[PDB]
């Protein structure tokens, strides 16, 4: 989740056909998503999408 | 436009309330053996005595008015009202609870005059029937408190209004079983 | 009319040569089916094998030929030809094979001898039930049935206090059952030997006191289930055969499971002459205090049976093999 | 009455959402079908909590 | 070729060990010791067959 | 037309995933117990249902070793009735009804062209209750009593309260009712995503043989699980209460024989039809060669939908209580769209470019043995053969042609087949060979005399004979070859475990080289959602077309028998 | 679905015409090898048995009218026309397993025959359904 983001659910199909899932980060993201990874900091990390009140 | 295209979760349902139906299969087989050989020694009708056909016509009426309610209520939810789905959804609960409690009369009601699982093929046949179905109810019952409680925390978007429907699918397939199983036992005998 | 000899034989696979008209019909009607099955399988076979030695990968590569040869998919001709072939096939062998199940399932070979068959929890139960007047004790026919033996069984149809859930009848009537006069019974030190004559119809009667049992003669090529109250089950608890046209001692196993000791209920036929079957009739009549052992010496037959053995009841023996009495 | 999270459609040649059909191929998005993700890592209120041990 | 005469020949004198081992115990529970150590003649030989056949037609090298 | 995207400057590759063999501590643990994942739910449906082969395959071998000599050597009466009543269970419901959703949680979604299956989180609690299920069915073996003792078909009277009491038999009807959700839970959604979840241009019929199958199965699955479930839940009523439904004296045997076998013959065509959709898979690519006849296999298929369900009280011809005529004729039928579907393997094969890999090799001795497995169903087909052949040792020695035919030939064949697909990596063929070799001979082996001492009067469930049967000989072969074949697992089962972490890397996205099949055009494995890319789909063989496009021309020229003359016709608007 | 709706329809008749047949062959036909009488169990569950399929297939009829032409329904359909949302498929989740081990323990609960533990795995099977279901609507945790 800290390297990656929380897994959405939404899988959208790119126009080439790749079927890739929505990733939401929780921290900063460099150029094209690709979130800056979190490093680990002893508390809960949400797991869900409804953690954040969305 | 949108392309608009089949619901998944409603055909995902409506393949599992098929498969309901031949549960169904087994218990109407049943019944229907040893009503078959019932009547060949003319024991059947001594036993279809026990029937208390004016009250199981009252509950049936209560069965029925809980599924159009029911939809009622789905006919608010494809408009995104969350109070029209909530009232008539606690009013289906209602009716719904009360045919379950009717019911259960009925077998207190029952036992009281002589029939049971344990006195006659009969009485096996009549608890092993209405008994499923009861169990039935009751589930769908608890489905709508689900559904209910899941809308008091979610933000009902066209994903609780989806839930919603298949809920009332699986209610009225609940309330068709009930109306092919009364005229079974109670009207055919 | 089997197909030859040691051929005949090798199509049969085991099957017994059979002792009754019937069992002669299904004889022949298996050996035939088999010769087509195997020209059949030797057809797929054949065409399973040639896959393997003509149609190889670089078998097809001293001939310059590569890959994809003749990519085609559908023969359309070829196609309707080979579905109607086995509609043809099987439809033939249904004619033969309903004009065949006819014979045994026939019930009008108005047999001249009944016998009550008695399957239960584990072992079996002879009764002659009619017996014809020509081979009868005196020449009035037979009549085996027990005037207060059955009678009492005829009462149990109803328990006295109550108990009447299944349709209105108790829960452990036995009344479908009937008691004769002449009775073998079997026991677990005794194979029950069942005591017919040759060349006569017979008629057997089958029901189960618990559980369901099977009256398999392997002889006979036939079998039968037989059901506790067989007509409320709505099966058929009755078969007749022309004759039988052997002589001689014949095993029966019982071919449903039915709890444990259930390889372990055997019963045997003693089919013998006429007269002697007669004489036997005669002397067990007049003798009701005797043995069925003794009325077998009486005839000049061996006492007990000769193709099966009882089993010895001891769990922890037989390690080495010796199960048999 | 018409709830806010209810998408923004045309009530007229076009339902979002009936018995049997739908706009999606799989179940409807219970944060909301209208829903642009990802987001920027404010909107979460996510805070990465900085932890020193010892 | 070379791992396979090995284990045919080693599998027929199990089998034959076993063949002859049978009938002296008769009846008893050694039958069934008696059949495992066929048995295992018998997969012996099998296996010694199936990689003579795979040596013949390969379909995977060594690199 | 075509709609040629323009060559963008940049694009080099995917990802391309890791194979199998390098996981680290922790990687596996939880996410088995939370996926939705219906690739790694597949692969432990799978594990998960060749354990329970292991396990159900040696009490064969316990029931084997004691029919080898006349008398109870170490084992009893009641002990040996238990063993077959759980062999014949443990196979056919924790081994064979499993490893059909197996094959279908992992390509199904992979051969349409969808991201997962329809309901992920359902067919996350099919595995769960199958496998709850067969602890719970075998938790009878640690009651004093025992386990169930009357058959895996649970005749009544037999099977109530008053015969054969002890926890053992509900333990079994509870089991069976729990696998049996796990059925009809995956049979929910693998003929949801079939309707919904399908990549574009993917129409009904440019899908793949194996789908029609499971999507056959899946409608057949639905209509006998249920009914099933209700006559075991009428047992347990009868059982637990004191009901009075399957008493003798209101039909109850007979009852409960119509109701078991409307669901007994059904569970066993949920168990062919997919494993001839592996073959159908296996055939095409190893020939060079289309799937002949593919709108005939269709059809075939559907035949067998239909059909298999007017054929139930074949298995109850001895009962004297069933219109013989009937269900002869109908059980004749339904050899006719098999005989089909059978001749279309062999004109696939025909005049074809065969290369004899693993996978190709199964296939084959699958299709010489259930042949004569089917022949000798036909047999049992006709009553006046039947009376002979019920209840009796040509039967057994019918339906291990039959089961053992398409459940295990077709079963590994399916497992070499797509091993490289499942785990990047791919199995030794040696140890393939001879794992093949030897479950062969030592099958045939146990198998074929069977035949012969069922004909010459044993009967099936005999704890026990007499020497003086002449059922010694053909009992000790059977028993010699039996152990044969539980030794043909120790390759497989080193094959699987070695290959896992120390197979051959696969580089190529179709390591079979002509694989015609949505599931050839991805990495091996696929990148978690399937697909790292879509092709065009333009007929049943999207693959093929992919990987060979100088021959696209030569498909479709000489795909029909003739008169085709389409290619030089004007063009529409 | 266009075509999915359409070959229910074959089952459908196919045993509808089986099962009136079966009710009219065994209640006027006597064979010998057999008793006669209509039988109440291949009649019931093979009338329904089509029953099923009619359902099924009744259903997908009247949805597959109100559906547009979709590309996988499309013969000549491009990759990039259902570029977009493919709904939502949740990631994981716990309560599967859970729930499966409910119905274990209602299944050792009614195999025992002990009250406490039938009504314990009945009550322990309601909240793992409803957990199941409200999983992704647990609100965030408000202080
Ligand atoms: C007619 C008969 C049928 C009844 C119809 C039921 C329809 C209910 C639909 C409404 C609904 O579910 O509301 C959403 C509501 C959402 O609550 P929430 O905002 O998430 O509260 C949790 C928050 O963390 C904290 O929020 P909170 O502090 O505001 O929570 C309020 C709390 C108030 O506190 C309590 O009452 C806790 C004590 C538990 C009751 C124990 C009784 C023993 C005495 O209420 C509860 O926790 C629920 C207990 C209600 C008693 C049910 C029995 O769901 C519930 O909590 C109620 C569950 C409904 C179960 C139905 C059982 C009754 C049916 C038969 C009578
Ligand atoms: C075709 C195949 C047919 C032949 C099958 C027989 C040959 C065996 C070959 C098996 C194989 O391919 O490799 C196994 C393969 C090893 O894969 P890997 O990538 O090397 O993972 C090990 C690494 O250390 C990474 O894993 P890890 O060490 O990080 O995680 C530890 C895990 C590693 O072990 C497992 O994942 C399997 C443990 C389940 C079986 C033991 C029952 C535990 C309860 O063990 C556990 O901690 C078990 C607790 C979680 C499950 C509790 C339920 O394991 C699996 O794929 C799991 C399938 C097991 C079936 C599911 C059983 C469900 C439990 C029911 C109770
Ligand atoms: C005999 C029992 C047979 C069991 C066979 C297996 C169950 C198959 C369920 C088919 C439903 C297909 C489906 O849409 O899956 C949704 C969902 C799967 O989750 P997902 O795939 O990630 O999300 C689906 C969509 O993506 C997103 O869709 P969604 O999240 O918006 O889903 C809306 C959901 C909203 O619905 C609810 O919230 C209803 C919650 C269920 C009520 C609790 C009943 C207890 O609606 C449904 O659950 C679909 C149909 C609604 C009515 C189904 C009511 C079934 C009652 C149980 C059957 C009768 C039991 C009698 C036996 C008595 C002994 C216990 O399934 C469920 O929520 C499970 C509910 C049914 C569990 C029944 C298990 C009982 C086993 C008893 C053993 C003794
Ligand atoms: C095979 C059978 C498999 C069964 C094992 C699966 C059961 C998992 C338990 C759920 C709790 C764990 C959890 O929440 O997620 C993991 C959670 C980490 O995930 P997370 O990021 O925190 O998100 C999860 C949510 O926070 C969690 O969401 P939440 O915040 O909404 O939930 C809070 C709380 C709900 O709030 C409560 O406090 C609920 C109060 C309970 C109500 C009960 C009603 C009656 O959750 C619970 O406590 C639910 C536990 C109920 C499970 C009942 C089913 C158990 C099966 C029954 C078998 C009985 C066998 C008898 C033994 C026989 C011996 C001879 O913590 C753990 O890792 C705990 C691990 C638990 C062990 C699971 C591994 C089992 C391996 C066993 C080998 C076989
Ligand atoms: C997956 C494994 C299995 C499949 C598939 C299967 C399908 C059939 N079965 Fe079966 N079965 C029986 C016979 C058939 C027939 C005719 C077919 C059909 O699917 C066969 C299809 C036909 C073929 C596979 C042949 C294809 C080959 C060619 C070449 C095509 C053209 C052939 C033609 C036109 C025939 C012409 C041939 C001639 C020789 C004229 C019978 C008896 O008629 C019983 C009950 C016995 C009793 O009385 O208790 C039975 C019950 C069982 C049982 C349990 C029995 C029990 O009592 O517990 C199992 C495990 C099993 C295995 C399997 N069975 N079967
Ligand atoms: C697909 C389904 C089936 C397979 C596979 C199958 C395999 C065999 N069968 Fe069978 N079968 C019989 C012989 C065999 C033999 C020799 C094998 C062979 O394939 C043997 C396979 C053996 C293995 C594959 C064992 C390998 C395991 C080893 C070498 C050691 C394992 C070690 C450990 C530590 C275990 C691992 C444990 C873990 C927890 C991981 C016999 C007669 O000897 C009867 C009738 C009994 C009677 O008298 O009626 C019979 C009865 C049936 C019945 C009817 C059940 C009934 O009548 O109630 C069915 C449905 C059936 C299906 C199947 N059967 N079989
Ligand atoms: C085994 C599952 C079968 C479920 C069938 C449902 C039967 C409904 C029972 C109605 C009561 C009949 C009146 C009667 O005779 O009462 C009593 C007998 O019946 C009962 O005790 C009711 C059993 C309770 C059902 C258990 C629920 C199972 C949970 C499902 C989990 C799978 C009268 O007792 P008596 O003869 O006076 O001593
Ligand atoms: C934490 C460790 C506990 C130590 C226990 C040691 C293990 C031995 C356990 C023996 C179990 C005996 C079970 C038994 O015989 O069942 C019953 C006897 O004991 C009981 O009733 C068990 C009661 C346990 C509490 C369940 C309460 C349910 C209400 C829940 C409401 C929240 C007999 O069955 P019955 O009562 O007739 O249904
Ligand atoms: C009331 C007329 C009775 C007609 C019944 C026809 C008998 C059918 C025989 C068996 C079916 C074989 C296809
Ligand atoms: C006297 C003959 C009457 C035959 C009636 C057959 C009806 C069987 C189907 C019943 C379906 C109930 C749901
Ligand atoms: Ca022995
Ligand atoms: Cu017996
Ligand atoms: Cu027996
Ligand atoms: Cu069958
Ligand atoms: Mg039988």
């Amino acid at each position: 989740v800290l390297e990656h983001g929380i897994e959405t659910g939404i899988i959208k199909q790119m126009p080439n056909g790749a079927f890739i899932e929505v990733h939401q980060p929780l921290g900063p993201v460099d150029d094209h998503g690709h979130p800056i990874p979190l490093p680990y900091a002893g508390a809960a990390v949400p797991k869900q999408m409804n953690q954040l009140g969305y | 436009a949108a392309l608009n295209r089949p619901n998944m979760v409603s055909v995902g349902t409506i393949v599992f309330l098929s498969q309901e139906l031949m549960f169904f299969a087994g218990l109407f087989a049943m019944y229907f053996v040893s009503r078959a050989n019932g009547l060949a020694n003319g024991s059947w009708g001594e036993q279809t005595d026990h029937l208390n056909v004016p009250y199981a016509l009252l509950i049936t009426v209560i069965l029925v008015s809980s599924s159009v309610t029911c939809q009622f209520g789905v006919f608010a939810a494809e408009r995104g009202d969350v109070y029209g789905l909530r009232k008539w959804f606690l009013v289906t609960i209602i009716l719904g609870s009360i045919f379950v409690i009717g019911q259960g009369y009925e077998y207190i009601t029952l036992v009281g005059h002589g029939l049971t699982i344990q006195s006659s093929v009969y009485g096996s046949a009549f608890f092993i029937t209405t008994g499923f179905h009861a169990l039935h109810v009751i589930a769908g019952v608890m489905a709508f408190v689900v559904v209910l409680m899941r809308i008091h925390k979610s933000k009902f978007t066209p994903a609780q209004a989806t839930a919603a429907m298949v809920v009332s699918y699986y209610w009225h397939f609940v309330d068709v079983v009930w109306i092919g199983l009364f005229i079974t036992i109670y009207f055919i005998q | 009319a089997p197909p030859g000899g040691v051929l005949g034989d090798f199509l049969r696979m085991g099957w017994p040569d059979g002792i009754t008209p019937e069992a002669v019909a299904m004889g022949n009607f298996w050996s035939w089916v088999w010769v087509a099955a195997w020209i059949i399988g030797i057809i797929m076979w054949g065409l399973f094998l040639t896959a393997i030695f003509a149609w190889g990968a670089k078998r097809a590569e001293k001939r310059g030929e590569g890959e994809f040869p003749k990519q085609l998919q559908y023969n359309v001709p070829l196609e309707l030809v080979l579905t109607i072939v086995p509609i043809i096939i099987v439809m033939v062998l249904f004619f033969f094979t309903v004009q065949t199940q006819d014979k045994v399932t026939a019930l009008d070979k108005n047999p001249e001898v009944t016998v009550d068959v008695t399957a239960y929890q584990w072992n079996w139960k002879f009764g002659y039930s009619e017996i014809d007047g020509s081979l009868a004790p005196g020449g009035q026919d037979y009549q085996g049935s027990d005037p207060e033996r059955q009678a009492a069984a005829e009462a149990s149809k109803k328990d006295p206090s109550g108990d009447n859930p299944i349709h209105g009848n108790s829960k452990s009537d036995v009344s479908y059952l009937e008691f004769n006069r002449i009775e073998t019974l079997g026991t677990t030190d005794e194979i029950p030997v069942m005591v017919l004559p040759v060349n006569t119809p017979i008629e057997f009667n089958l029901a189960s006191a618990d559980v369901a049992h099977s009256f398999w003669v392997p002889e006979f090529l036939f079998k039968r289930d037989a059901y506790a109250h067989p007509e409320a089950n709505k099966s058929q608890r009755v078969f007749q055969i022309e004759e039988i046209t052997e002589e001689g001692a014949f095993v029966g196993r019982c071919a449903e499971m039915c709890g444990t000791y259930h390889a372990m209920m055997n019963f045997e036929l003693r089919v013998v002459d006429r007269d002697s079957f007669a004489e036997y009739i005669s002397f067990r009549d007049s003798n009701p205090d005797a043995t069925n052992a003794q009325a077998l010496e009486h005839i000049g037959q061996a006492p007990y049976a000769t193709s099966t053995s009882p089993f010895v009841s001891d769990r922890t023996a037989t390690r080495d093999g010796e199960n048999t009495q | 009455f018409v709830d806010p999270a209810w998408p923004e459609h045309n009530p007229a040649d076009g339902h979002v959402v009936t018995e049997l059909i739908s706009k999606v191929a799989g179940a409807s998005s219970p944060w909301g079908d209208d829903k642009e993700f990802p987001v920027s890592a404010e909107e979460t209120g996510y805070v990465h909590p900085y932890t020193r041990i010892n | 070729m070379g791992k396979s005469f090995a284990l045919l020949v080693l599998g027929a004198i199990i089998l034959a060990g076993g063949v002859w081992y049978t009938i002296e115990v008769g009846y008893s529970v050694m039958a069934i010791v008696a059949a495992l150590i066929m048995a295992a003649g018998g997969g012996i030989i099998t296996w010694g067959l199936a990689v003579a056949a795979d040596v013949n037609s390969p379909t995977s090298h060594k690199i | 037309m075509t709609a040629v995207a323009p060559r963008v400057d940049g694009h080099v590759a995917p990802q391309r995933p890791e194979p199998t063999g390098h996981a680290r501590k922790g990687s596996k643990a939880w996410l088995m117990m939370t996926t939705t994942d219906h690739k790694q739910l597949g692969i432990m449906y799978i594990i998960m249902s060749f354990s329970f082969f292991f396990l159900g395959g040696l009490m064969a071998l316990l029931i084997r070793a004691e029919l080898f000599t006349p008398g109870l050597q170490f084992l009893s009466n009641e002990q040996f009735n238990q063993l077959f009543t759980m062999h014949g269970t443990v196979m056919l419901l924790l081994y064979g009804t499993p490893i059909v959703w197996g094959f279908a949680n992992y390509v199904l979604p992979l051969q349409i062209g969808a991201p997962d299956v329809a309901f992920p989180r359902l067919n996350a609690f099919g595995f769960w209750i199958t496998t709850v299920g067969g602890v719970a069915m075998l938790t009878g073996f640690l009651t004093p009593g025992g386990a169930a003792d009357f058959g895996w078909t649970m005749y009544s009277p037999l099977s109530d309260a008053i015969h054969s009491p002890g926890l053992g038999s509900d333990m079994w009807i509870v089991g069976v009712g729990a696998t049996g959700i796990g059925s009809v839970a995956s049979a929910i959604n693998m003929l949801t995503t079939i309707l919904c979840l399908r990549a574009p241009g993917m129409t009904m019929f440019r899908m793949p043989i194996f789908t029609w199958n499971i999507f056959v199965v899946s409608v057949l699955a639905l209509l006998i699980f249920p009914l099933l479930l209700a006559a075991a839940l009428g047992v347990l009523y009868d059982r637990k209460l004191g009901g009075h439904l399957y008493d003798p004296a209101n039909g109850g045997s007979l009852l409960w024989q119509h109701l078991f076998w409307f669901f007994g013959h059904p569970e066993v065509y949920v168990l062919a039809l997919p494993f001839f959709g592996i073959v159908s898979e296996i055939i095409p690519v190893f020939s060079r060669k289309p799937m002949f006849g593919y709108v005939g296999l269709i059809f075939a298929t559907l035949s067998i939908g239909a059909l298999s369900m007017a054929v139930w009280a074949h298995h109850m011809f001895v009962t004297g209580a069933v219109l013989l005529p009937f269900f002869s004729f109908m059980t004749f039928l339904i050899s006719v769209p098999t005989g089909v579907k059978f001749f279309n393997w062999v004109g696939t094969m025909w005049k074809g470019h065969i290369t004899w890999e693993t996978p190709m090799i199964w296939s084959v001795g699958f299709m010489a043995t259930f042949l004569f497995g089917g022949l000798t169903g036909i047999m049992l087909a006709s009553p006046p053969l039947d009376f002979h052949l019920a209840d009796s040792y040509f039967l057994i020695a019918h339906f291990h042609y039959t089961l053992f035919g398409t459940v295990v030939f077709a079963s590994c064949a399916g497992v070499y087949f797509w091993f490289p697909k499942m785990t990047g990596r791919m199995m030794d063929e040696r140890l393939g060979k001879i794992h093949f070799w030897l479950t062969f001979v030592g099958f045939h082996g146990t198998f074929l005399i069977q035949h012969w001492v069922g004909n010459m009067g044993m009967p099936r469930r005999y704890a026990d004979y007499l020497d003086s049967d002449g059922f010694t000989i053909y009992n000790q072969i059977s028993t010699v070859f039996s152990f044969l074949l539980g030794l043909s697992v120790i390759p497989f089962i080193w094959n699987v475990f070695k290959s896992w972490r120390y197979g051959e890397l696969v580089t190529v996205d179709d390591p079979w080289g002509y694989g015609n099949s949505l599931e050839w055009a991805t990495s091996c494995p696929p990148p978690r959602h399937n697909f790292a890319s879509l092709p065009r789909i333009r007929s049943e063989r999207p693959a093929f077309e992919l990987h060979y496009p100088h021959m696209i021309e030569r498909m479709r020229a000489e795909a029909h028998t003739g008169h085709h003359d389409d290619i030089n016709a004007p063009e529409l608007g | 679905m266009k075509s999915s709706a359409k070959l229910m329809y074959g089952p459908t008749v196919f045993m509808a015409a089986m099962a009136v047949i079966y009710i009219f062959a065994t209640m006027h036909v006597s064979d010998g090898g057999s008793v006669k009488g209509v039988e109440w169990v291949g009649s019931v569950a093979l009338v329904l048995s089509a029953g099923l399929t009619l359902m099924l297939g009744v259903y997908l009829h009247f949805t597959e009218v109100r559906v547009d032409v979709l590309p996988e329904d499309w013969e000549e359909a491009e990759v990039a026309d259902k570029a977009g949302t493919l709904g939502f498929f949740s990631p994981s989740s716990i309560w599967p397993a859970a729930m499966s081990g409910a119905v274990g323990f209602l299944a050792f609960g009614v195999v025992y025959f002990h009250y406490w533990m039938i009504a314990v795995g009945l009550m322990l099977l309601i909240f793992t359904i409803t957990k199941l279901n409200l999983q992704y609507g647990v609100p965030k945790e408000k202080h």
